RNA sequence: AGCCAGGAUGUUGGCUUAGAAGCAGCCAUCAUUUAAAGAAAGCGUAAUAGCUCACUGGUCGAGUCGGCCUGCGCGGAAGAU
RNA sequence: GAUGUCGGCUCAUCACAUCCUGGGGCUGAAGUAGGUCCCAAGGGUAUGGCUGUUCGCCAUUUAAAGUGGUACGCGAGCUGG
């Protein structure tokens, strides 16, 4: 079980995206069902030491969000153009 | 550090005096002397030295490391005393021992004279052998350097003087 | 001290032993009949190994030792030279029953407890030169 | 030598290498070869490049270029003026842009692969990053 | 000596030792491998 | 290098060759050539005894289960054991006469009854003779 | 990391060559005694020998190894009053 | 509403990417002699045949006959091929 904790973003847009990725923070978007979509921002080093393990994209994994935990699957991912780094994830929510 | 670390054991009849950073070191086999580097901090008690870094200084557990590796030797220097030996090889060459002067045939026009330096002292057992003996251990390193300089070992015959461990790998000369 | 495969019957030219022995300190006579009379019984067209233990004085004594594993491998499957290219030319075949054989004999020699470890020894000697077991 | 057969133009406009690469992903083998720098790519750099890395797998697995030197430069010779008409194409380039992978290769050992693209890397004007493969 | 902007360790008893600013390669076993980067 | 799950493997084969055997002989076996090894390794399957070279940090967890429990303090410096599986004896003779032979090493100290055998009392395995005598 | 010890047998593997015996080249690269030892990473010999490594047992006694993202530096860096 | 052009002569001055001499590392460096690189600008660094030539070819020297900058140094200094 790979457990991601998270938050909610409280800023939205290019701007605030950029500021986060600086912070060594990345977002991430939750999306699935009935339940509308979850703005996270997620730890760069944490998650993408995840993400290494090929069992990341084929599991369901839990995101922890201010208390609630959240059963999604990697559904994608956007990589840094050259760097081995993460700009964003999209969660489908399992 | 591993090194700095590591205790030295002044042994029995062996006086350690120690003025801040100046050390003092008498025994049988004669007396030595060094100023220590500031960075490092020498503690006597019982029948122990041990080094450590001083506060501020950076170096200072390099310093220390040194500091006790030549204290180390110094100890061993005034106790048990080290011997180099050194071997002339090659036609003619020869060298004799008049006093404090080693004489040095090496198949030049004039015979080298070789002033010998405090504490350290010569013997020929052949006439193509010498054996240096003394109490510091960067002099009598130095000492055999200087002799070994008026010959360097020649890589096509091994002609020249040559430390007594050394290992003179010769090569074939140029073929045609 | 020096190690060297003559033939049963033959001891005494100048291309292979000639200037190979003779320059150590070893008698080129004394010891070319003094190895062929004790190598009676063994078989003509076979080579046999024999080291030599020579000391300060000259003098010499040698215990012969079985014929070699790439030696018996060739008697046995019906082939005068190997394969220039082992395991990629196939010159011969050799039985289960034959493997045993050349083990039997170099008992003496093998560093196996077993006869499947002395023949095993004797596999490995035989894929290397291209001969097939079968 | 990579070059276009047939063109629908003979001269192409300057332009600019502005913006990140598109194919930023090992799409058909197990190993990349990705640029870090923006640059031209020649065709005599490409070649140079795979000629140096096939030479190094000793031929065995399989190599993928992923780009094409379809731009034409032009260039004017000595002691020509200004205008006159536009100079004569010379050579072929691609546009690197960050991000790119260059080459692909599978069928060899990582650490092979991590070689063979080491040699190409050489042959070349712009900054790479050696690259595995992914899941999504 | 080969004085050059690449200095490299050329076999198992090469040494990378920097003296006085100058990364130098400094070998035990083969005397052609001494190098000094400038 | 020796992961646990080897470590341990060695460990156990070893701890069940200790139970079923009679004699084990411990002793060093530096600056020896492999060809007189190798030699002795054929005395020792012919006399039914068994050979190994064991690190004494295994060979300190090996014999913990007991009876030979006294070799602790035998296991300092290079060692070699000879577990006698068929015949006690075996080994504390054929290493007696391998040792005068050689000249190098000492042999430790021998091991039998689960009680203690020093290095200067080893001809008390090294005098007994068949099973095979009583007759 | 260092220091002591070992680094064996079939076997000089086959083919090739005046010789190729780990060590000119070509092809194969198993198996045995094992603590472990490549049908051999380099120097050497006419070919051998001999020296050393990979590997492993002992000693030692607490750390050690080199990739990742990154801040600031070093070399690359020769000109004319 | 003028900054006289190539070459020579006379007189130079600087750089060093050093021709010689000096120090030194490698060498496929036995010696002698080379090859290559590093340091180094203190001084030194041909005369003739041919051509306006610089250059170049050649002859014969020399430790060497350096490479460049100086309005391709130098005509209120000379020459004028
Ligand atoms: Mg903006
Ligand atoms: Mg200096
Ligand atoms: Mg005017
Ligand atoms: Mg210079
Ligand atoms: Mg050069
Ligand atoms: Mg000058
Ligand atoms: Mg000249
Ligand atoms: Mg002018
Ligand atoms: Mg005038
Ligand atoms: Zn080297």
């Amino acid at each position: 079980m790979f457990t991601i904790n998270a938050e909610v973003r409280k800023e939205q847009g290019k701007g605030a995206s950029r500021r986060l990725r600086a912070a060594n923070k990345f977002p991430a978007i939750i999306y699935g069902g009935k339940e509308a979509p979850l703005a996270i921002e997620l730890d760069h080093d944490k998650v993408m030491n995840m993400q290494a393990k090929a069992e990341f994209y084929s599991e369901v994994l839990t995101i922890v969000v201010d208390g609630k935990e959240i059963k999604v699957k990697a559904q994608d991912v956007q990589r840094h153009p050259y760097k081995p780094k993460l700009q964003h994830i999209d969660f489908v929510r399992a | 550090s591993r090194v700095a670390k590591a205790p030295v054991v002044v042994p029995a009849g062996v006086d350690v005096k120690i003025n801040g950073q100046v050390i003092t070191i008498k025994g049988k086999n004669g007396e030595l002397t060094r100023t220590l580097n500031d960075a490092v901090e020498v503690k006597h008690a019982d029948n122990t030295l041990t080094f450590g870094p001083r506060d501020g200084y950076a170096d200072g557990w390099a310093q220390a490391g040194t500091a006790r590796a030549l204290l180390n030797s110094m100890v061993i220097g005034v106790t048990e005393g080290f011997t180099k030996k050194l071997q002339l090889v090659g036609v003619g060459y020869r060298a004799a021992v008049k006093g404090n002067v080693i004489n040095l045939s090496l198949g030049f026009s004039h015979p080298v004279d070789h002033q010998l330096p405090a504490g350290i002292t010569a013997e020929c057992p052949t006439q193509t052998e010498i054996v240096l003996k003394g109490a510091d251990k960067q002099v009598i390193g130095q000492v055999a350097a200087d002799l070994r300089a008026y010959r360097r070992p020649e890589p096509y015959k091994g002609k020249g003087v040559r430390y007594a461990d050394e290992v003179v790998r010769t090569k074939e000369a140029k073929k045609k | 001290y020096v190690k060297l495969q003559v033939a049963a019957g033959m001891a005494n030219p100048s291309p292979p032993v000639g200037p190979a022995l003779g320059q150590q300190g070893v008698n080129i006579m004394e010891f070319c009949k003094a190895f062929n009379a004790k190598t009676d019984s063994i078989e003509k067209g076979l080579p046999i190994p024999v080291v030599i233990t020579v000391y300060a004085d000259r003098s010499f004594t040698f215990v012969t030792k079985t014929p070699p594993a790439a030696v018996l491998l060739k008697k046995a499957a019906g082939i005068k030279s190997g394969s220039g290219k082992p395991n990629k030319d196939k010159v011969g075949k050799i039985s289960r029953a034959q493997l045993q054989e050349i083990a039997q004999t170099k008992a003496a020699d093998m560093t196996g407890a077993d006869i499947e470890a002395m023949t095993r020894s004797i596999e490995g000697t035989a894929r290397s030169m291209g001969l097939v077991v079968e | 030598m990579l070059q276009p057969k047939r063109t629908k133009f003979r001269k192409m406009h300057k332009g600019r290498n502005r913006g990140l690469a598109q194919g930023t992903d090992v799409s058909f083998g197990s190993f990349g070869l990705k640029a870090v720098g923006r640059g031209r790519l020649t065709a005599r750099q490409i070649e140079a490049a795979r000629r140096a890395m096939t030479r190094a797998v000793k031929r065995q697995g399989k190599i993928w270029i992923r780009v094409f030197p379809d731009k034409p430069i032009t260039e004017k010779p000595l002691a020509v003026r200004m205008g006159k008409g536009k100079g004569n194409v010379e050579y072929w380039v691609a546009l690197i842009q960050p991000g790119k992978v260059l080459y692909e290769m599978d069928g060899v050992p990582e650490e092979l692969a991590r070689e063979a693209f080491k040699l190409a890397a050489a042959k070349l004007p712009i900054k790479t990053t050696f690259v595995t493969k992914t899941v999504m | 000596m080969k004085v050059r902007a690449s200095v490299k360790k050329l076999c198992r008893n090469c040494k990378i030792v920097k003296r006085d600013g100058v990364i130098r390669v400094i070998c035990s076993a083969e005397p052609k491998h001494k190098q000094r980067q400038g | 290098a020796l992961n646990l799950q080897d470590k341990q493997a060695i460990v156990a084969e070893v701890s069940e060759v200790a139970k079923g055997a009679l004699s084990a002989v411990v002793a060093d076996s530096r600056g020896v050539t492999v060809d007189k090894m190798t030699e002795l390794r054929k005395a020792g399957r012919e006399a039914g005894v068994y050979m190994r070279v064991v690190r004494n940090t295994l060979l300190r967890r090996a014999v913990e289960g007991t009876p030979f429990e006294c070799l602790k303090d035998a296991f300092v410096g290079p060692t070699l054991i000879a577990y006698v599986t068929e015949h006690p004896g075996a080994a504390a003779r054929l290493f007696k006469e391998f040792a005068k032979a050689n000249a190098k090493f000492e042999v430790k100290a021998a091991a039998f009854e689960g009680e203690l055998i020093p290095a200067s009392q080893i001809d008390r395995l090294a005098t007994l003779p068949t099973y095979e005598e009583a007759i």
